[PDB]
């Protein structure tokens, strides 16, 4: 009863229009949809190093690389301005206030409900349950900040990908923002747009009810105050169903984030590669440095020693091209999502499907393992 | 008295290719496995026919207590090549590699020239529980490759039918290097007071799946249907739904056409070889033969030779080398000074008539 | 190539007594040679293997003997069913397949 | 060329000794006589010389060493009388398990040509961009 | 055992710390490796005892400085280490570093970047002048 | 008991292709190996081809190097042995042999077939 | 611009046509084009993404009105031209 | 050196056999080569970069200078007023 079929792909329902020289459509019913977008916003920072991959303790080796001149401090540059670029990075995206504020200590903004997005005080981390949500669906290969030395002995069982990886003299470093004060930062920003309007963004904070923010958003969209003063309870409704049902997507869906996990298994499956790189022997007699050396005079050793020398930098070259190129793409969605919440968060944007599909009213930001989520 | 009816060998057949440990790995290995579902050749016993051994057999027996004692391995089962012999008695082992002579049955008849004697704990392991029901499985594989006789059991009262389903490992007992050469293979029987399945290992490329303590829980074929690849090109066990790009695919070639404008290119080696007055061996006559195609049937039907020693160039290599010149010295010589005529001799015509350089690239034909 | 020789290429002998047959080698090949009986419209027989061993089912009358380049094949009793062609092949050099040229035993 | 200084070392070796002395070889001769420098810029001549290394009732003058502690280091000289020790006892003498460092190199006018009495001298270079004490035969035209 | 050692086990050359091990190891096998292919378990030949391997220490060093001009001291940050494993090197003279800052007690600071040497701590806030690492940065202060 | 039959033969004329089977029964074919040997008119017997166990290794003679093209059919318990650009001192009769492993991979044949015959002609 | 061509090359037939030993040595600098494979995978895949970005911003597909009088503005050189079988506009046409 | 004698070519040729010398020869080339690729790789990469501050900085001109622009944050902090342009060696400075 189960099979697998081809069929030519269908563009969409079927449907026409009424035109005529006389006739208009006009709503007389809205609905409010609260949607949900992911940015990267930066990647795992690397350091790799020079003569230890290539030539691990060996003096002979050492010297024979001194012979090809400066190839091993143009790839200890690279790798940091990519770092300083992350950093640059987070730091655009998320530290765009200068005053972190704290929200009333009574929560009552006009029948809004705002708990699922604001900060949880019974968490130690301080974060919301949407964050909670985010943070346990993103599962992180190398954390960085772990000091995982110590534990390799400990291991017991075989040695993981970052046990390895520091057999390798391969290591991560770890952000300056921890994701502590990165989710303050968010609240802070939370805070300020839930409160004084889109004031905070230009100058000085101004307090302002909520009922009339959102009404002075709904003029800006271009239909009167009235109308929100008249269904204020269905519109705070229509809101607390919205914001409790992304909840229940965000949780039942296998994977909506898939853009943080792919940044993260690339990065992951990049470093693999140039580890099991470190295994071949590019046409030598062994793959082992120790055992060439003692198997073989030394006159001739020299030509199998250069071979190994060209096959590991070669795999690095190609290892800090293609983190370049990453590197750019990361910088590209930064910026953009800079953009976006320095329009959206902080006022309202009359550009069309830029702040989420229909008429843009507001959007909360949520911090995100290297990465931002906006909700519409 | 034997039979010789077909069964599928289903999975089975896999053993741990090295000595090091795993843990929740699932590593990928190339070597001398039995196939996934395949035939198998099932014998029965109530005569011992001499099976092939190629690349390593799989063997595999059930039995109630004992009717199968040991083997027999080596060239010519006779007292001119090396042999073996793993029978195996109540109480120990007799691994031996000798030059018995035969025995038409107390199995040899002969140890004149042999060495490498080898005893250490019986092979069999058998367990019942209090009943006979618990017939005992024995699955057993042997290869010879790089010499190194290497041996794999596992012993297990399976469900008792017959060759089964379910996976089972193969751990290592022996490893010792006979390494003589080994092309067939026999079976021992009792001596007085549903078995014999025999498959054949082919090179292919395996996944094995590894639990946490260092046991193989699973394996997948790379080449049995068009799935067991995508498994293997993102190796894994799970695969998404989606669409992935595993090989390409190549049609292979035919014929094969050798067309040419002309090609006799005739030589004078016939010129040569059909003379008349073949001159002396003190005024020896030099053809010079160029620009002509080297066929040597023209020269292999014109005489049949004595003697067609080379020394540069091999005898049966000589159509598929390209000559600058070749030179053709002539010279009718007696029976001797054939013998004589070589590089690096000596006598009263190496010396005086014709002496051929140490450095010679090329042949000498000598027709009576 | 191994070029192999039949020394009788045809043998003339009555019901009863000895024939002896001879095939020769270019080069040495060590014991590996073998024996084939062939009748006019049948399918070859295997004789004998490794030039001394014969094959099973066969008679003791077939008997033979030789090493490295001169090979003997001798039948003590020649019957009813012996007069045929005798093919003489080596298996030393495996890669190509050589044979003789065959010797034929007739009624005298 | 131009070379800044120029080490000429001369000395009689047997035939295979030709053979053997080159830059990273194996040997007595080359590792407890004389060895050369893995990077040796220069030249070596031989030369056969049995008219003046042979007299008849044979010459036993010349030396050669086949036993000593260690490997020679490159243009490194060891000429010493010390006897090799044999295991642990400090025998210092001739015979048993306490050998004579160096063996005779004895030369006849009759042997043969791996083993008449080659002369073997080597040139040694350190060729650079430097000044030089060494030239070649080249005038010096005026400066424009 | 648990002083950095050079071994020779059986062909395998390399440097490591062992130490005891839960492994659960089949009679049969003999090594141990790892997703990359590198070895991190060795069965011990006598008393059949499973022994880790973990690689050695190593890590970069970043001298925190302020301008040049204005002081002549600075401070040492030895990333990725534990910094009574540090301690005990600088202690032991085992270290590559030849240049050794200062450890008078009051300046060490095990940060989740690495342990810096050279600055003290306080418990106050200011605007970030030259970064550091996981919510830190230094400055160059008037006491 | 051992069967083994040929067909396929017959008359062609020069430049064509043909193609030859070789049934077999009653032995566990999948484990040997089998030759195709032809014997010309007044000629003595002539090695042709040969292929091994699962099918990976396969020789030629240098007289039908290029031409002919031997394949077998463990399923069936068929061999197979397709010709191509006959020319005129193709004709013979075809018989296929099984063959029992003996100092090297296979250098006995025991069992031999009838026999088809082959012959090209204007 | 919104998409390029897409582009598949193949390591072995590229660098050895063919040839065994040489697909054997090519396999002696272990996973060095696998990356190349998978390189031009993501691009034939981003290609795709761009063109549906671009493109396919509506959900629904409308269609004209079957009389075309708007008011005296004539857009008859941009609606979709039925005799023409690609049933597309004439600037399309000019354009292709 | 790369591996080579020297690495002076006019070195390496007199003081060598020419049958010999190419050995020598052939990896000053590949060095230099290289060393090219690398760095007219970076070199694509920095203009990449540079070509989209430059689209930035042209975007930012069209909007702030010629018009007013009502998007936050962009042309300066707070509301804005207008925007003066000022060149500058290889690049451009707003005053918002
Ligand atoms: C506009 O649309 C709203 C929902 O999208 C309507 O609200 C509904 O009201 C009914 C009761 O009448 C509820 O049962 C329902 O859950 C929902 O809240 C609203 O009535 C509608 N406005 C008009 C004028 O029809
Ligand atoms: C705002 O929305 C919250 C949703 O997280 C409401 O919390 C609920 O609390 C009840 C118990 O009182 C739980 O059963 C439920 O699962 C949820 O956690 C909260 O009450 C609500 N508050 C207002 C003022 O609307
Ligand atoms: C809209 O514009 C069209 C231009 O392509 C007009 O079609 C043209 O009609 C003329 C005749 O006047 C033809 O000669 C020409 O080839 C083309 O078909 C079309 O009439 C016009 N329609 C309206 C309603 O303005
Ligand atoms: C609109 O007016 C025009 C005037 O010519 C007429 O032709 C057309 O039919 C009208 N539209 C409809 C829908 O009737
Ligand atoms: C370093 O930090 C502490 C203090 O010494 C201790 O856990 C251990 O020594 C090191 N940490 C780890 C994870 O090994
Ligand atoms: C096994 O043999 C049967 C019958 O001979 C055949 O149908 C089947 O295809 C064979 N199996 C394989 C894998 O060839
Ligand atoms: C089995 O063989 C061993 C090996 O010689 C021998 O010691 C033992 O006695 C034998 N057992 C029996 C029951 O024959
Ligand atoms: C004994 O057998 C060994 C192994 O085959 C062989 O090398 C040796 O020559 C043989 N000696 C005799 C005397 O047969
Ligand atoms: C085994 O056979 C091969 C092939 O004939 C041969 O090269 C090898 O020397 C043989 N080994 C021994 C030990 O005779
Ligand atoms: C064992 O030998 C005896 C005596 O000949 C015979 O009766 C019995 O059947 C034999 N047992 C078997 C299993 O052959
Ligand atoms: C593996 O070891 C664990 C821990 O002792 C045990 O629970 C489990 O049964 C073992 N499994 C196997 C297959 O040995
Ligand atoms: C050479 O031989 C070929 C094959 O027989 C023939 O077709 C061709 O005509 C010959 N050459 C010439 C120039 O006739
Ligand atoms: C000479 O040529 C003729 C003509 O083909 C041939 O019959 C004869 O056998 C040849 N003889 C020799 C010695 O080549
Ligand atoms: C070579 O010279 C001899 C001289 O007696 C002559 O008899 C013979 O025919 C010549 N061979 C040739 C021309 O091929
Ligand atoms: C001093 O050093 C030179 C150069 O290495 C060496 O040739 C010489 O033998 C040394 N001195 C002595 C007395 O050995
Ligand atoms: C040294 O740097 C400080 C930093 O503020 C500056 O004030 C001082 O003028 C500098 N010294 C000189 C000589 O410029
Ligand atoms: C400095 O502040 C910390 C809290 O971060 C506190 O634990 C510590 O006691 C303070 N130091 C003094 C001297 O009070």
């Amino acid at each position: 009863s189960q099979s697998i079929i081809a069929y030519t792909m269908s563009l969409g329902a079927e449907n026409s229009v009424a035109y005529s020289n006389n006739s208009i459509a006009i709503p007389t019913n809205f609905t409010i949809s609260v949607t949900t977008e992911i940015l990267p916003v930066s990647m795992t920072k690397t350091s790799v190093d020079c003569t230890m991959y290539i030539c691990g303790d060996s003096t002979e080796c050492s010297n024979l690389l001194l012979q090809y001149g400066s190839f091993c401090t143009q790839l200890k540059r690279a790798l940091t301005g990519i770092a300083v670029e992350q950093d640059k990075n987070t730091q655009e995206v998320f530290a765009q206030v200068k005053q972190i504020y704290k929200t009333p200590p009574i929560k009552y903004f006009g029948g809004f409900n705002f708990s699922q997005i604001l900060p949880d005080p019974s968490k130690p981390s301080k974060r919301s349950p949407i964050e909670d949500l985010l943070f346990n669906k993103v599962t992180l290969a190398d954390a960085g900040f772990i000091k995982q030395y110590g534990d390799c002995l400990g291991d017991i069982a075989a040695r993981d990908l970052i046990c390895a990886q520091k057999f390798n003299g391969l290591t991560v470093l770890p952000p300056l923002l921890t994701d502590e004060m990165i989710a303050q930062y968010t609240s802070a920003l939370l805070a300020g747009t839930i409160t004084s309007g889109w004031t905070f963004g230009a100058g000085p904070a101004l307090q302002i009810p909520f009922p009339m923010q959102m009404a002075y958003r709904f003029n800006g969209i271009g239909v009167t105050q009235n109308v929100l003063y008249e269904n204020q309870k269905l519109i705070a409704n229509q809101f607390n169903s919205a914001i409790g049902k992304i909840q229940d997507s965000l949780f039942s869906t296998p994977s909506a984030l898939g853009k943080l996990q792919d940044v993260v298994n690339h990065n992951a499956q990049a470093l693999n590669t140039l580890v099991k790189q470190l295994s071949s022997k590019f046409g030598a007699i062994s793959s082992v440095l120790n055992d060439i050396l003692s198997r073989l005079d030394p006159p001739e050793a020299e030509v199998q020693i250069d071979r190994l020398i060209t096959g590991r930098l070669q795999s690095l070259q190609t290892y800090v091209t293609q983190q370049l190129i990453r590197a750019a793409e990361i910088r590209a969605s930064a910026n953009l999502a800079a953009t976006k919440m320095s329009e959206c968060v902080l006022g309202q944007s009359k550009r069309v499907d830029f702040c989420g599909k229909g008429y843009h009213l507001m959007s909360f930001p949520q911090s995100a393992p290297h990465g931002v989520v906006f909700l519409h | 008295t034997t039979t010789q009816s077909y069964t599928n060998s289903f999975t089975r057949g896999v053993y741990y290719p090295d000595k090091v440990f795993r843990s929740s790995v699932l590593h990928l290995t190339q070597d001398l496995f039995l196939p996934f579902f395949s035939n198998v050749t099932w014998f029965h016993a109530i005569d011992n026919p001499v099976l092939p051994f190629n690349d390593g057999v799989y063997f595999a027996s059930t039995e109630k207590s004992n009717i199968i004692r040991g083997w027999i391995f080596g060239t010519t089962l006779d007292s001119k090549t090396q042999s073996l012999l793993i029978v195996n008695n109540a109480t120990n082992v007799f691994i031996k590699v000798c030059e018995f002579q035969f025995c038409n049955d107390g199995v040899y008849s002969s140890a004149n020239n042999c060495t490498f004697e080898y005893v250490s704990q019986p092979f069999l392991m058998d367990l019942e529980g209090k009943q006979g029901n618990f017939k005992n499985l024995r699955e057993f594989v042997f290869k010879n490759i790089d010499g190194y006789f290497k041996i794999y059991s596992k012993h297990t009262p399976i469900i008792g039918r017959d060759f089964p389903q379910g996976f089972s490992a193969l751990e290592p007992l022996v490893d010792l290097p006979i390494g003589i050469n080994i092309t067939r293979f026999q079976t021992l029987l009792a001596l007085n007071r549903a078995d014999y399945y025999v498959g054949y290992l082919q090179p292919r490329t395996f996944l094995l799946k590894y639990n946490e303590n260092g046991t193989i829980t699973d394996a997948v074929d790379c080449a049995l249907d068009p799935l067991s690849e995508t498994k293997c090109t993102l190796k894994s066990f799970t695969v998404e739904k989606g669409i992935y790009q595993t090989s390409n695919f190549r049609v292979q070639p035919t014929e094969s056409i050798v067309r040419f404008p002309n090609v006799t290119n005739l030589c004078p080696f016939h010129e040569v070889f059909n003379a008349t007055r073949f001159a002396s061996v003190y005024a020896w006559n030099r053809t010079r033969i160029s620009n002509c195609v080297a066929d040597y049937s023209v020269l292999y039907n014109f005489a049949p030779f004595f003697a067609f020693k080379c020394y540069g160039v091999s005898p049966t290599k000589l159509n598929d080398l390209c000559f600058t010149n070749v030179y053709a010295d002539s010279f009718v010589i007696k029976g001797n000074e054939v013998s004589q005529i070589a590089p690096g001799q000596t006598g009263n015509i190496a010396d005086y008539n014709y002496k051929l350089p140490d450095d010679f690239t090329g042949c000498v034909i000598a027709w009576n | 190539e191994i070029v192999m020789t039949q020394s009788p290429a045809t043998l003339s002998v009555s019901p009863g007594e000895r024939a002896t047959l001879s095939c020769r080698a270019s080069q040495s090949i060590s014991s590996n040679l073998a024996w084939y009986h062939q009748k006019p419209g049948q399918a070859p027989r295997l004789l004998i293997y490794g030039a001394s061993t014969r094959a099973t089912g066969i008679p003791a009358r077939f008997s033979g003997s030789g090493s490295g380049t001169e090979f003997t094949l001798t039948i003590s009793s020649l019957q009813s069913e012996d007069f045929a062609v005798y093919y003489c092949q080596q298996y030393n050099n495996w890669p190509p397949l050589t044979f003789g040229g065959g010797t034929k035993v007739e009624i005298k | 060329l131009c070379f800044t200084n120029v080490y000429a070392d001369s000395f009689v070796i047997k035939g295979n000794e030709v053979s053997q002395i080159a830059p990273g070889q194996t040997g007595n001769i080359a590792d407890y006589n004389y060895k050369l420098p893995d990077d040796f810029t220069g030249c070596v001549i031989a030369w056969n010389s049995n008219k003046l290394d042979s007299k008849h009732s044979g010459n036993y003058d010349y030396w050669y060493r086949l036993f000593r502690k260690s490997k020679l280091k490159p243009f490194e000289r060891d000429i010493s009388t010390e006897i090799y020790q044999a295991g642990n006892k400090p025998c210092k003498g001739k015979g048993p398990n306490c050998y004579f460092p160096l063996q005779s190199y004895g030369f006849r006018p009759t042997y043969g040509v791996g083993h008449q009495p080659y002369r073997v001298v080597v040139l040694s270079f350190e060729l650079l961009h430097a000044p030089a004490t060494v030239c070649g035969p080249k005038k010096s035209t005026n400066l424009v | 055992k648990n002083k950095c050692v050079n071994f020779n086990f059986n062909g395998l050359t390399g440097t490591g710390v062992l130490t005891k091990s839960n492994k659960k190891f089949l009679p049969f096998q003999q090594f141990g490796r790892d997703i990359v292919d590198t070895t991190d378990a060795v069965r011990d030949p006598q008393t059949l005892e499973i022994l880790d391997i973990t690689p050695c220490s190593f890590g970069g060093v970043s001298v925190i400085t302020p301008g040049t001009n204005t002081s002549n001291q600075v401070a040492v940050l030895y990333q990725g280490v534990n910094c009574t494993e540090v301690s005990v090197a600088i202690h032991a003279d085992q270290l590559t570093p030849t240049w050794r800052v200062y450890s008078t007690g009051s300046n060490v600071f095990q940060t989740r970047a690495g342990c810096l040497i050279g600055a003290e701590y306080v418990n106050n806030s200011y605007e970030c002048d030259i970064p550091i690492g996981a919510g830190i940065c230094a400055s160059y202060q008037t006491q | 008991q051992v069967q083994l039959v040929e067909s396929g033969g017959g008359v062609v004329q020069p430049g064509r292709s043909l193609r030859l089977s070789c049934a077999a029964s009653g032995f566990p074919f999948i484990i040997y190996g089998m030759h195709w040997v032809r014997q010309a008119p007044g000629k003595g017997l002539e090695w042709v081809a040969v292929i091994s166990f699962d099918g990976r290794n396969t020789y030629y003679a240098d007289s039908v190097k290029g031409r002919f093209t031997i394949s077998r059919d463990n399923s069936k318990n068929t061999l197979y042995l397709q010709m191509n650009s006959l020319r005129a001192e193709d004709t013979a009769v075809y018989y296929c042999a099984k063959a029992e492993p003996y100092i090297s991979s296979f250098d006995l044949f025991d069992y031999w077939g009838q026999g088809t015959l082959v012959t090209v002609s204007s």
